[PDB]
């Protein structure tokens, strides 16, 4: 299960992240990469 | 394959379920029931 939590907000201070999405992929994962 | 007993063409499908090759994601349905309140009941909410 691939789980994604996030929050966007207007760095000091405390913020709690809400869950967004879970994917039942069953994938063997080792690396990630950016798309700028 | 001309319009027309063992020569009769027939449409056949085979159902093979690859359910344990990975975590399951396709299910059968689950019939619900109207809820009652203010009474001692045996509840099943989402499991």
């Amino acid at each position: 299960y691939f789980k994604i939590y996030s929050k966007h907000t207007p760095p000091q201070g405390f913020s709690a992240l809400e869950p967004l999405v879970d994917l039942p992929i069953g994938i063997n994962i080792t690396r990630f990469q950016t798309l700028l | 394959f001309q319009p027309t007993v063992g020569y009769q063409p027939y449409r056949v499908v085979v159902l093979s379920f690859e359910l344990l090759h990975a975590p399951a994601t396709v299910c059968g349905p689950k019939k619900s029931t109207n809820l009652v309140k203010n009474k001692c009941v045996n509840f099943n909410f989402n499991g």
